[PDB]
RNA sequence: ACCGAACCGACUAAUGUUGAAAAAUUAGCGGAUGACUUGUGGCUGGGGGUGAAAGGCCAAUCAAACCGGGAGAUAGCUGGU
RNA sequence: AAAGCGGGUGAAAAGCCCGCUCGCCGGAAGACCAAGGGUUCCUGUCCAACGUUAAUCGGGGCAGGGUGAGUCGACCCCUAAGGCGAGGCCGAAAGGCGUAGUCGAUGGGAAACAGGUUAAUAUUCCUGUACUUGGUGUUACUGCGAAGGGGGGACGGAGAAGGCUAUGUUGGCCGGGCGACGGUUGUCCCGGUUUAAGCGUGUAGGCUGGUUUUCCAGGCAAAUCCGGAAAAUCAAGGCUGAGGCGUGAUGACGAGGCACUACGGUGCUGAAGCAACAAAUGCCCUGCUUCCAGGAAAAGCCUCUAAGCAUCAGGUAACAUCAAAUCGUACCCCAAACCGACACAGGUGGUCAGGUAGAGAAUACCAAGGCGCUUGAGAGAACUCGGGUGAAGGAACUAGGCAAAAUGGUGCCGUAACUUCGGGAGAAGGCACGCUGAUAUGUAGGUGAGGUCCCUCGCGGAUGGAGCUGAAAUCAGUCGAAGAUACCAGCUGGCUGCAACUGUUUAUUAAAAACACAGCACUGUGCAAACACGAAAGUGGACGUAUACGGUGUGACGCCUGCCCGG
């Protein structure tokens, strides 16, 4: 059992993206951006009791830093996992 | 021409590496040294 | 057999090679195999010790049983075996009870062959007894020092060991070395000369040959500099230097056994 | 073993020499089943290693590496004051 | 390696975009990776700086997007070289070695293919069809169990041939065309003729005699397993195995045709989808033959029992359900992104391997595909670089034929001194070579359908030659100055020094006559060996034992190796 505090902290965000609306609109599929040390059974989880909906697989992918520069000074923008999570073709968030 | 630096990051970390430093006891003299120093990076692996 | 190859090439114009029918042709006893590394005469602290080794043909070590210690059971001489750890063949030999040995292979000694050892052993070749039940005058071969500790005399190709003496507790062997040393009567001995004679009329042929059997190149000091070799430098070919080796020591005639737990057992020099 | 590409090497000539290159290009040249060549990894450490031996090679450095230290060595020598 | 022009955008175009030509590579200058790098990938916008010029462009600035796995790789199980190493042995201290262990791939270990899609990912997403391992729960039978025993995993070099496939060529079929300039309804021209893993069958080939009893000093104890011994009985039994065939597939894909377009590309439909021949360096093949230089280890896997449990657990077989987590996945990768300070004529491991000519992975021209090398325009002096040709002479040049020129292929004729009888030798030297026809409407040879016959019955054997492919030769004729027409591709001979030879060497002025060498001699060494590394313990020598090992000198082979022990 994975509690409802996990859950509740490893569901970060929802993704927008012409990618991910491709998907929203085609494949039924919802693109979440997750805390990174969740694994794919807790993002099953997360969803399936909190967006109130069945999912049938999840896939997960870590998104690298990226190298920035501010005023001559460099920087690293973090990490972060991203989610595509599939639904049984009749939940339609 | 094949010049003196074919890298290799294994090769890198097991010579270079904060485990081997920690590993002889001079290398945790080295990384004495560099930590009175002040240094950004102590060892190679970042 | 000694065959002498025919010049068809350089290499092959000085070449003579011993080839023997009777050897095995398949696989080797996998029971008695084992794996050994070359060292390319490196010890632990990684240096060179010993020079000119190194390369050469990998190889697999097979368990040989120099002390000839399972006593009363006749065996089946099966076949003989080519060992490239040594200069003698090896013989897989079937015990009565079902179990295979690997021994050495003694002169004459043939496929389906009959040996046996122990203390009620007959006097034929490839029998183990002890020396003091071995008549004296008579050939052996695989000569203990210790009692039960393992053959280490007259181990190679061709060689055997010559009972000349028994004084009480105490045999006196003549060594191939023309050595004369008393062992104790209670060591085991194989009787009759080591098979393979014919390995001492081998020739090489070639420096690839040589490189094959696994000794690197040997460089001379009068061709060293000084700071390598005691006989290195000069203009030209210059020696002027008497002979010495790389460390120091002279190399023509100069003695250097020196083992006074041992002189009392060695009765006489090689001369 | 022989002829000859890959691959390994480096015999001759010209070019280049503040170069395209802190050792190459072009045209020919030698080995090319062997004492061959190569990828990944390991081992041998400085009066030491390794060396089919040239004092060769050990990170563009080798009749004794590089780095820090004794150290502001010493300099009856040169320059400057 | 090479550019020209037309249009577009823009303040401005030799360089950016689009088009038509022209040229270069095509065993690479094409496509995919490992190593290494780190956002260079794609889109929008900008031209300060960077780009050896300009810039509307970029691998530059800025912003946004992008990397989807039970099956690929890591992780994980297992070991090699080697590392660390509880106790331990040793050492002024630090530390050196090392047993049990535990790490360490470059190696061994389970499983996924075809089509489609995005501006950027796909064996990862979607469609279709599969496969593997492990946990749980029912059903049936049942002696299960290891840290232990056995088998297996499990292994070299070279060579030769058979069977095949990838693949290509031609024919057939299907769709299209009737040609800017003579001819082109024909033996004419262009294109397409693709289909996987998995499942079923088990063929060419390879290996081995099976099956049942009784007994045993062996496998650290036991064993129904391995080994050994003695009987009986049968002769085909087992194991391995490319390819083919059937299914997967009434599916997908498909030249084209039809319609929009933000002219970049989308949406719809879709015929034929076979045969013969040639053929790998790939597969059978971790095979077979042979040679000496005698060719990893451990786990996964199969199997036997001990202690133990003993109608329990546990095992085997079927079905159902669940689970397969985590990390990499963009892009470059013979390079403008890695190593070279540079957008540097250098270096960098593996995989794929089309046509014609060719022995060929050489070479010439091409295909798929990619490029024209980030300064141009003129002019046509000396001189320098890279080339081409050259009257007469032909080394007269020069230190020296340095360089250049020349020889250059296949088949046959022929070939000396000397020799270690192998060589020298491709000695030297010479002749033929294109195309068309005939022998022969395409021959010898290769492959081999239909039909017929037989059977221990199918992926079977005998006959039989349709069809396809196809040298080489002889004769005749004919063209040119020349038929190996280009590219590619030995100069030859004679006397001689040295080193026998193949090799190695001064990375970066020395490749040699030096070094090595096989062979020879001397000498040390009896094993706890001499000797070497090490204050020592240890280790190499060597799991070797005087036919062995170390040191020293000479250097194949032939004939030899003389005198001196005063230093
Ligand atoms: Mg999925
Ligand atoms: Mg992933
Ligand atoms: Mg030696
Ligand atoms: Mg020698
Ligand atoms: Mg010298
Ligand atoms: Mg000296
Ligand atoms: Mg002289
Ligand atoms: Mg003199
Ligand atoms: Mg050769
Ligand atoms: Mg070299
Ligand atoms: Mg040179
Ligand atoms: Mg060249
Ligand atoms: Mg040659
Ligand atoms: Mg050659
Ligand atoms: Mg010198
Ligand atoms: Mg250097
Ligand atoms: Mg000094
Ligand atoms: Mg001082
Ligand atoms: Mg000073
Ligand atoms: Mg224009
Ligand atoms: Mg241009
Ligand atoms: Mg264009
Ligand atoms: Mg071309
Ligand atoms: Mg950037
Ligand atoms: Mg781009
Ligand atoms: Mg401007
Ligand atoms: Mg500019
Ligand atoms: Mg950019
Ligand atoms: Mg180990
Ligand atoms: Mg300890
Ligand atoms: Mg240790
Ligand atoms: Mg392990
Ligand atoms: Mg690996
Ligand atoms: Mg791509
Ligand atoms: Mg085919
Ligand atoms: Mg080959
Ligand atoms: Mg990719
Ligand atoms: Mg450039
Ligand atoms: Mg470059
Ligand atoms: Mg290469
Ligand atoms: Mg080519
Ligand atoms: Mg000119
Ligand atoms: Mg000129
Ligand atoms: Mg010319
Ligand atoms: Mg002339
Ligand atoms: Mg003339
Ligand atoms: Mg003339
Ligand atoms: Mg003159
Ligand atoms: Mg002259
Ligand atoms: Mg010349
Ligand atoms: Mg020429
Ligand atoms: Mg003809
Ligand atoms: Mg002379
Ligand atoms: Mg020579
Ligand atoms: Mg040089
Ligand atoms: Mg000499
Ligand atoms: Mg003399």
């Amino acid at each position: 059992m994975i509690r409802e505090e996990r859950l509740l902290k490893v569901l970060r965000a929802p993704h927008v993206s012409e990618k991910a609306s491709t998907a929203m609109e085609k494949s039924n599929t919802i693109v979440l951006k997750v805390a990174k040390d969740a694994t794919k059974a807790e993002i099953k989880a997360a969803v399936q009791k909190l967006f109130e909906v069945e999912v049938e697989v999840v896939n997960t992918l870590v998104v690298k830093g990226k190298v920035k520069r501010h005023g001559q000074r460099i920087g690293r923008r973090s990490d972060w996992k991203k989610a595509y999570v599939t639904l049984k073709e009749g939940q339609n968030l | 021409m094949k010049r003196t630096f074919q890298p290799s990051v294994l090769k890198r970390n097991r010579s270079h590496g904060f485990r081997a430093r920690m590993a002889t006891k001079n290398g945790r003299q080295v990384l004495a040294r560099r930590r009175a120093k002040g240094r950004a990076r102590l060892t190679v692996s970042k | 057999a000694v065959v002498k190859c025919k010049p068809t090439s350089p290499g092959r114009r000085h070449v003579v090679k011993v080839v023997n029918p009777e050897l095995h042709k398949g696989k080797p006893f996998a029971p008695l195999l084992e794996k050994n590394s070359k060292s390319g005469g490196r010890n632990n602290n990684g240096r060179i010790t010993t020079r000119h080794i190194g390369g050469g043909h990998k190889q697999a070590y097979r368990i040989v049983d120099f002390k000839r210690n399972k006593d009363g059971i006749p065996a089946v001489v099966e076949r003989l075996e080519y060992d490239p750890n040594r200069s003698a063949n090896i013989a897989l030999v079937l015990y009565k009870d079902g179990e295979r040995r690997y021994i050495l292979a003694p002169k004459g000694l043939k496929a389906g062959d009959q040996i046996q050892s122990g203390v009620d052993a007959a006097i034929k070749p490839g029998n183990t007894l002890p020396m003091r039940n071995i008549p004296v005058g008579s050939t052996v071969h695989n000569v203990e020092m210790k009692p039960g500790k393992g053959g280490q005399l007259a181990r190679s190709a061709g060689t055997y060991v010559q009972i000349v003496a028994r004084d009480g507790a105490y045999v006196t062997l003549r060594l191939r070395s023309g050595e004369m040393r008393k062992v104790e009567a209670d060591c085991r001995a194989t009787l009759g000369e080591v098979g393979n004679a014919e390995h001492m009329l081998r020739v090489l042929g070639k420096a690839g040959a040589a490189r094959w059997r696994g000794v690197r190149p040997t460089v001379r000091g009068t061709a060293m500099n000084p700071v390598d070799h005691p006989h290195g430098g000069g203009e030209g070919r210059n020696f002027g230097k008497h002979p010495v080796t790389p460390w120091g020591v002279q190399t023509k005639g100069k003695k250097t056994r020196s083992n006074k737990r041992t002189d009392k057992f060695i009765v006489r020099r090689r001369s």
